């Protein structure tokens, strides 16, 4: 109970899917894919936008359009099949509330531009900005500071709402001590950051902080200060490659605050970057092996591109 | 005695630095609570978060 953030929404709206009568927003598609590829581009091509299951890619003149955009326009895309230089589908998730670097409006403008006013059915209107972006750091002060967001037009309702359930409240050897707090700034504009309640409360928080219409992003500010002890992390000559390099550039592009899940393919770094992640992070960390079978591979790359080790292991 | 006036002086700068900060946000915190600014959304709590910069300077 108390685990119900926006599900997938396409279920209903459609009868007979060859819509050779209707396709009513695909008409609005349909024109203007068909009206603009007149002088040799197409200027058109709206990724075949269809209302239910999910639309399509055009990959086979993206030039620049698309091409940028066979990854681009790939966030809430997974790009389920892969093909040769045609189109390529794909399905539609939970991958809005990972794009929280842009609204669902903006998007929707570019699924529209893409799309060249190839116009929405509604069904992912109705399910566009369901989770409004807003996080959760962990900031200095031992559990977390109320932060909200850099856009101040969500404590609004919330604290119109959320207090009213639960309030919120030598020289030369330390003078680079304080411009490292000098440093602790706006949080990138603003901040509109609260105190905490007492630490046994959030989880009294959380299950009605996503109750109205907001969904929050735990954080991990374990990297500039923290309170408890560090351990001893080591990495000794682990030269790696930039799959997983971007990897964890995606898990760190902001501050020293972002938790973080990451797919690989099968056979990949996958013993590496959590390698990587258990030493630059400065924490001390945690696997959870899947079998015996993983916990003696995972610490032997461990045992590899680590040397912490000195009875250091925790199996 | 002009030393010790003077850290003091800092030391009283800290005090105030601090406990500004500390309650003009606490002033920006409540400014919302009870009360949906003046007339926008926006508007008031612009005006406080322009008003307490000058405050230090």
């Amino acid at each position: 109970p108390g685990n119900d953030p926006q599900e997938a929404v396409p279920s209903a709206a459609g009868k007979q899917v060859d819509e050779s009568g209707t396709k009513v927003d695909e008409y609005g598609a349909k024109d203007y894919r068909l009206q603009m590829p007149l002088k040799d581009d197409h200027t058109s091509r709206p990724l075949w936008v269809a209302p239910d299951g999910h639309i399509f890619l055009e990959a086979f003149s993206p030039v620049y359009k698309y091409a940028q955009d066979f990854l681009v326009a790939i966030a809430e895309p997974v790009c389920r099949p892969t093909h040769v230089h045609e189109y390529k589908l794909t399905a539609y998730s939970l991958y809005a509330a990972v794009s929280v670097g842009l609204q669902t409006s903006d998007i929707t403008e570019y699924l529209r531009k893409l799309s060249k006013t190839g116009v929405p059915d509604g069904i992912m209107q109705f399910i566009k900005l369901c989770t409004v972006s807003y996080g959760k750091v962990k900031l200095v002060l031992k559990h977390n500071r109320y932060f909200v967001e850099s856009c101040h037009p969500d404590v609004i309702q919330h604290l119109l709402q959320d207090p009213v359930i639960r309030e919120c409240r030598m020289d030369l050897f330390d003078f680079y001590e304080q411009m490292d707090k000098d440093e602790e700034e706006e949080e990138e504009t603003q901040t509109v950051s609260f105190e905490v309640k007492q630490e046994m409360i959030e989880e009294l928080q959380k299950r009605c902080i996503h109750l109205e219409y907001p969904l929050l992003a735990e954080y991990d500010f374990r990297n500039d200060s923290v309170n408890p002890d560090i351990n001893i992390d080591l990495k000794p000559t682990a030269v790696l490659r930039p799959y997983q390099e971007k990897s964890l550039r995606k898990m760190f592009g902001n501050g020293r605050a972002r938790s973080g899940v990451i797919v690989l393919p099968c056979g990949a770094g996958k013993s590496l970057v959590g390698v990587t992640a258990a030493c630059t992070v400065r924490k001390r960390c945690l696997v959870l092996g899947n079998s015996a079978v993983s916990v003696e591979q995972w610490k032997a790359q461990f045992k590899m591109w680590s040397t912490i080790d000195d009875s250091q292991i925790c199996r | 005695q002009e030393n010790e006036q003077r850290r003091l002086f800092i030391q009283k700068e800290e005090q105030l630095q601090q406990i500004l900060k500390r309650k003009n946000k606490q002033a920006f915190l409540d400014e919302l609570e009870s009360s949906d600014l003046p007339v926008a959304l926006l508007l008031a709590q612009h005006k406080d978060r322009s008003t307490q910069l000058e405050m230090q300077l």
